[PDB]
RNA sequence: GGCUAAUCCCCCAUGUGGACCCGCCCCUUGGGGUGUGUCCAAAGGGCUUUGCCCGCUUCCGGAUGGGCCCGCGUCCCAUCAGCUAGUUGGUGGGGUAAUGGCCCACCAAGGCGACGACGGGUAGCCGGUCUGAGAGGAUGGCCGGCCACAGGGGCACUGAGACACGGGCCCCACUCCUACGGGAGGCAGCAGUUAGGAAUCUUCCGCAAUGGGCGCAAGCCUGACGGAGCGACGCCGCUUGGAGGAAGAAGCCCUUCGGGGUGUAAACUCCUGAACCCGGGACGAAACCCCCGACGAGGGGACUGACGGUACCGGGGUAAUAGCGCCGGCCAACUCCGUGCCAGCAGCCGCGGUAAUACGGAGGGCGCGAGCGUUACCCGGAUUCACUGGGCGUAAAGGGCGUGUAGGCGGCCUGGGGCGUCCCAUGUGAAAGACCACGGCUCAACCGUGGGGGAGCGUGGGAUACGCUCAGGCUAGACG
């Protein structure tokens, strides 16, 4: 079942993540199917976070299924918002 | 050789024979003396030259040299093999290696001692 | 620890005045009036014709010992320098000058260039209005340098910079003393610099 | 020691016993249908043949036989089937066979 | 795309099926030349119409037997039995490369 | 038979040089007419002509020296200091366009033959094509 | 042996739909539609039970993950030259999700090999990595992708998936228990022990974060993971002070006894203030959940930190580790003394039998500096396997000579084809790495965001000089 979550990146004490659509089976860092955004919750540059909404939804429709942490970036980048 | 030749037949890459069967070329060898023995040099020298014949971990029996101004090596001493050959003795391929196991550091060493295997003297 | 033993024997090796202490090497003590020959014991004796080799050694030790750089560093930033884009004498220079400590004492907020090195590690400098404790930070085009404010009342920065009233620091920097900052304009080249250094022989040294 | 799933193969054994069972009915039935084909015993070969399907089909409704298993048992018998008639021929009842 | 070659017929002699040699060419990856070098295919005849000699086209397809991964798509020319000459004489060579040797 | 013509040609040319012949005769091949009105366009030669001997083709080609020199040794700086095949039969070689040599710093040619024609390296990269690569002259 | 519940198992029904045989149609390998016959469904639970939630069944499609197949590429020995009976193919079966000699019956007699079959040796492959001007050589640790394995060998079972590391059966070796009948076990998981070795860590903390499994959820599990510890193993950053301070102390060294050197070095003066003490003290954490809405969207609100009292900030504040190799040439740095072919040094040439800049100490000097050396191994230099880029009269190297097979190579002119070759477009060339730009940690190492590049291969289009090919012609080669 096709996820949409978040693949740890920068070095130790330096947490990045590429919000990243990839089969739940895979090792989280290993190999993902398409990269539709990035998150750095330590919020050290003016975007911290940004998300590709066209693809989020496209993955979402074909029944991709995000973490709660995930659906929580998606949700504040309005990838759910339907006004 | 013509294309075509070249082609058939190729260069042949050029294999290194080793110089040192300290087995799996490793950087050191534990073994233990079988023979301690002084040998004489060829032609244009002459001395007395400390040497010793090892038993090695390999399985390998080998002849060593033992530098430094004197040394305390006999008979059953465990020992460092550190491989390099003295030139001027016959079949000689290894060193040994001072301050290791059973070889002390060379006493009274004041230049470099790191070879030698000898400790930093205070001054008096 | 880069260097840090005895200088002006170094001023006096490679044969010309380093400047490695300010005040004094101004003066008539800095040893090169006063025995302009190598440290040791055969000095004074006839200098025999040095090899290339020993030739483009002495000029990179020249060049790094000016800068009081270690060499690893130096190297580095050498290596940098031939990376980029441009002639790599200059650009090595213009990597050398752009260090924080250097600038530091091109500004004249030091009297030497181990004397910057301290006052910026013990964060007496401050960069674009942040402490900045690195010696080997770059100062990129732009960027203002002072003395940080609670160390502008101590009697070292006073002394040195009242004796920069009326002084010009180099055409790529210029000086508020008033306010005790500076601002790096521009990369300095080659010929802003006097340096007594032939960088083709350093690049030659290297291309060994 | 003793970590708690030999539950699991336990449980597989008793399905084991299960698939065993199934499959057993499914090959005895087909073999006594064919077999009966083979005589020109039509109607019952077909009645045979009946029973046979359905078990074939049921299997496939758990993790017995599942899919194309069944599917291609089912084919294989009545090809088998059919082909044994004609050769004396009469597909009598025609219970499982298009006409 | 299912790959399609181009072959001469070199073998008629299994059932429905035919050995279509299939030459290639290539600059060597060091030493440059154009170098050309050749592969037998065993291809699905089953209206055994191909006959030895024939330039067909073998096309990629479901496997038939271990080792019979082509078709044969196409007559392309009837009869080149130079090439099959030369694949035999080639074959027939062999019987001196061993212990000793019979005539050229 | 005369397995390389092009290469033939120019070491006829090369032989006939050395020596400050004013002229050699090559068998006349269009190819090779083609090369030699590179040539002539770029200066190595004075040019050619077409010419009967004993009744077969040949092609007549003008050869072109410096100024005489003083010294020991009055002979003249060759205009062809270099004339060398490339591809030859046994080795082709064929370079795509961003794989076309520039000679000697552009001091010198290069000579293509390509779809468009026999060109030099500047007409080739500027034709924006690549083809087998025939000699180089300098 | 006995009782018993269910989302456990079975039987009939309903047949949306679907499966199978036969026919028909379109399509073309077993794809799609259709007709008749036969065959096939389900499970219930929770709530505020009057309607929602959680599920169940059949089917079609999607998404993701995989199986199988083909072209091409993928180390050494030819002192391995012939290999092959399921062998190679056919018909028919069996088996499987599925093609297949995968397996079996029968039939044919084939299949492979000098373009290196068969045999032997070594070896996980790759992105990449090291080196190199490049071509090339070497490598494949960590990180990512694939494969394979789980003491050795076989085998299946249960499942969507395994022929399953912490599942099962059997054989073998080993360890342990044993009432001698018989049983137990599998760290190539995290730590840790032991052995071998030149050599490779803590039986730590945490579920806070990211990720995973089950659950309606609350929540539970997670030695994945986030962390901390140990080791200069690597890289990067940093300290051992800064300014003054003698024609220049003492000591030690050299001396032509006049002096020269260590050396602004020290002492000393003054300034700064690593360490250290005090105070404040993190980001990483907003979702899950609560409120209004409609358990949505939207809005609003509250709980949670192993690292850690850590980083960091403020105040206070002490001049406070330096070592290691070398100084004959290559190679930067020279003198004194001791030794006398000894003791020793040594990478190569070499040095040492009385002046030793080559041994050993000292003074001095050069190089690096929390390191400096040594050994091992890879590339380099080595254009010393030569594609780039070498050679064979006498240095290594023309086969004793021919005939010719395979193969390599091929004159002039014209035409068709467009395989080589070249050009355009497009797809692919993951991520990381490399390159460029901008950015985040005071800098950097490290990291983030973006951009560019890229051989090769697929598909479409185009060019025709050269090479190929087919067709025709010529006569300068060749033969007559
Ligand atoms: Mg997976
Ligand atoms: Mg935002
Ligand atoms: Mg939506
Ligand atoms: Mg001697
Ligand atoms: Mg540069
Ligand atoms: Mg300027
Ligand atoms: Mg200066
Ligand atoms: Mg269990
Ligand atoms: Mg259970
Ligand atoms: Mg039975
Ligand atoms: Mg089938
Ligand atoms: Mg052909
Ligand atoms: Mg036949
Ligand atoms: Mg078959
Ligand atoms: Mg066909
Ligand atoms: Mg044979
Ligand atoms: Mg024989
Ligand atoms: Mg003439
Ligand atoms: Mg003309
Ligand atoms: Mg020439
Ligand atoms: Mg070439
Ligand atoms: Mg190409
Ligand atoms: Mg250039
Ligand atoms: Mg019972
Ligand atoms: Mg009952
Ligand atoms: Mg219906
Ligand atoms: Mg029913
Ligand atoms: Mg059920
Ligand atoms: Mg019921
Ligand atoms: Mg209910
Ligand atoms: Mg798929
Ligand atoms: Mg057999
Ligand atoms: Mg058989
Ligand atoms: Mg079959
Ligand atoms: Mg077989
Ligand atoms: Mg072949
Ligand atoms: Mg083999
Ligand atoms: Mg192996
Ligand atoms: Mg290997
Ligand atoms: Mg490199
Ligand atoms: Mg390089
Ligand atoms: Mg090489
Ligand atoms: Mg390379
Ligand atoms: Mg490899
Ligand atoms: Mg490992
Ligand atoms: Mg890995
Ligand atoms: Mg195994
Ligand atoms: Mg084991
Ligand atoms: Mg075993
Ligand atoms: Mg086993
Ligand atoms: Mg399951
Ligand atoms: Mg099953
Ligand atoms: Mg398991
Ligand atoms: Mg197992
Ligand atoms: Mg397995
Ligand atoms: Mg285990
Ligand atoms: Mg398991
Ligand atoms: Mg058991
Ligand atoms: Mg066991
Ligand atoms: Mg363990
Ligand atoms: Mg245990
Ligand atoms: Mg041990
Ligand atoms: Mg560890
Ligand atoms: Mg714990
Ligand atoms: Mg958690
Ligand atoms: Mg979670
Ligand atoms: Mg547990
Ligand atoms: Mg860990
Ligand atoms: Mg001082
Ligand atoms: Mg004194
Ligand atoms: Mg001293
Ligand atoms: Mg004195
Ligand atoms: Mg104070
Ligand atoms: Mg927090
Ligand atoms: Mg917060
Ligand atoms: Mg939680
Ligand atoms: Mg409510
Ligand atoms: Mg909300
Ligand atoms: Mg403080
Ligand atoms: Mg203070
Ligand atoms: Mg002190
Ligand atoms: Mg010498
Ligand atoms: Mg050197
Ligand atoms: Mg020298
Ligand atoms: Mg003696
Ligand atoms: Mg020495
Ligand atoms: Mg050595
Ligand atoms: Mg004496
Ligand atoms: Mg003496
Ligand atoms: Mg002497
Ligand atoms: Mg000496
Ligand atoms: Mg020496
Ligand atoms: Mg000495
Ligand atoms: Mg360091
Ligand atoms: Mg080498
Ligand atoms: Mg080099
Ligand atoms: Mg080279
Ligand atoms: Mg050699
Ligand atoms: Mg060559
Ligand atoms: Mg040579
Ligand atoms: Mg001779
Ligand atoms: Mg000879
Ligand atoms: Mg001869
Ligand atoms: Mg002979
Ligand atoms: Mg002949
Ligand atoms: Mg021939
Ligand atoms: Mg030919
Ligand atoms: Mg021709
Ligand atoms: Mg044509
Ligand atoms: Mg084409
Ligand atoms: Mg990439
Ligand atoms: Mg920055
Ligand atoms: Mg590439
Ligand atoms: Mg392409
Ligand atoms: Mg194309
Ligand atoms: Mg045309
Ligand atoms: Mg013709
Ligand atoms: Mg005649
Ligand atoms: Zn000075």
């Amino acid at each position: 079942m096709v996820k949409i979550r978040l693949a740890r990146f920068g070095s130790k004490h330096n947490p990045h993540y590429r919000i990243v659509v990839t089969d739940a089976r895979r090792k989280r860092d290993g190999k993902y199917i398409e990269k539709i955004g990035y998150y750095d919750p330590r919020k050290t540059t003016p975007d911290w976070l940004k998300v590709d909404v066209e693809r989020a939804r496209y993955w979402l429709s074909v029944g991709a299924q995000p973490t709660d942490t995930a659906r929580r970036l998606l949700r504040q980048a309005g990838v759910f918002r339907q006004e | 050789p013509t294309i075509n030749q070249l082609v058939r037949k190729g260069r042949e890459k050029v294999r290194k024979k080793s110089k040192v069967p300290a087995l799996k070329g490793a950087p050191f060898r534990r073994g233990v003396c079988t023979v301690v023995r002084t040998v004489t040099p060829k032609k244009p020298n002459s001395a007395l030259r400390k040497v010793a014949k090892v038993r090695l971990t390999s399985g390998y029996e080998v002849t060593a040299y033992i530098p430094g101004e004197g040394h305390n090596l006999q008979e059953h001493s465990v020992v460092l093999i550190r491989g390099g050959r003295v030139k001027d003795l016959l079949g000689v391929r290894y060193h040994i290696v001072r301050g290791v196991y059973d070889a002390a550091g060379v006493k009274d060493r004041k230049k470099s001692r790191s070879k030698y295997g000898t400790k930093k003297p205070k001054e008096a | 620890g880069r260097y840090i033993g005895p200088v002006c024997r170094l001023c006096r090796r490679e044969g010309v005045k380093l400047y490695l202490k300010g005040e004094r090497c101004y003066s008539p003590k800095c040893a090169m009036e006063r025995r302009p020959y190598p440290p040791g014991q055969h000095g004074q004796k006839r200098a025999r014709r040095p090899s290339d080799y020993a030739v483009r050694l002495r000029e990179k030790q020249k060049l790094r010992r000016i800068y009081g750089i270690s060499e690893r560093q130096f190297r580095n930033l050498f290596e940098e320098a031939s990376k980029k884009k441009g002639v790599t004498g200059s650009v090595f220079l213009g990597l050398l000058e752009s260090r924080l400590d250097n600038v530091v004492y091109r500004l004249g907020f030091a009297v030497s260039r181990r004397q910057a090195r301290q006052l910026v590690r013990h964060g007496h400098i401050t960069v674009n209005g942040r402490r900045v404790d690195l010696p080997s930070y770059r100062v990129r085009p732009g960027d203002e340098i002072a003395v940080a404010e609670k160390s502008r009342n101590l009697e070292l920065i006073r002394q040195n910079l009242e004796a920069m009233k009326g002084r010009k620091v180099g055409p790529w920097l210029s000086l508020d003393v008033e306010g005790m900052k500076g601002k790096f304009l521009r990369l300095p080249d080659r010929e802003d610099l006097a340096l007594p250094v032939n960088e083709q022989l350093v690049i030659e040294f290297y291309s060994r | 020691r003793n970590l708690s799933a030999l539950k699991r193969h336990r449980q597989s054994l008793k399905r084991r016993l299960r698939n065993k069972a199934k499959k057993s009915a499914i090959k005895t039935l087909s073999k006594k249908a064919i077999q009966l084909a083979q005589e020109g015993k039509a109607e019952e070969a077909l009645k045979i043949m009946r029973k046979a399907e359905s078990l074939i089909d049921k299997a496939a409704k758990g993790s017995t036989l599942h899919k194309n298993a069944a599917a291609r048992r089912k084919s294989r018998l009545m090809r088998k089937v059919r082909q044994l008639l004609e050769a004396a021929g009469a597909p009598l009842i025609g219970g499982g066979l298009s006409a | 795309p299912k790959k399609v070659l181009t072959g001469v017929v070199v073998s008629d002699k299994m059932q429905k099926t035919v050995t279509v040699l299939v030459e290639r060419q290539f600059p060597h990856p060091l030493y440059g030349k154009v170098i050309k070098r050749s592969k037998k295919y065993l291809a699905h005849d089953p209206e055994e119409k191909y006959k030895l000699g024939d330039v067909v086209e073998i096309i990629e397809s479901r496997p038939i037997s271990k080792r019979k991964r082509f078709r044969v798509l196409r007559l392309v020319e009837s009869g080149r039995m130079d090439l099959v000459e030369k694949y035999l004489i080639r074959r027939q060579n062999y019987e001196s490369l061993s212990k000793r040797g019979g005539k050229a | 038979m005369l397995t390389d013509p092009i290469a033939d040609m120019l070491t006829r040319i090369r032989n006939a040089t050395r020596v400050y012949k004013e002229s050699t005769d090559v068998p006349a091949s269009r190819f090779k007419e083609e090369i030699l009105r590179i040539l002539a366009r770029e200066g190595f030669i004075k040019g050619y002509e077409r010419v009967d001997v004993d009744g077969k083709p040949y092609l007549r080609v003008y050869l072109k020296y410096g100024p005489r020199r003083q010294g020991p040794d009055p002979r003249p700086e060759q205009v062809i200091h270099h004339i060398r095949r490339i591809s030859k039969p046994g080795r082709r070689v064929y370079v795509g366009v961003k794989e076309i040599p520039r000679v000697r710093r552009g001091l010198g040619i290069a000579i293509l033959s390509t779809s468009k024609g026999v060109l030099t390296d500047r007409e080739a990269r500027k034709l924006g094509v690549g083809g087998e690569l025939i000699c180089e002259v300098w």
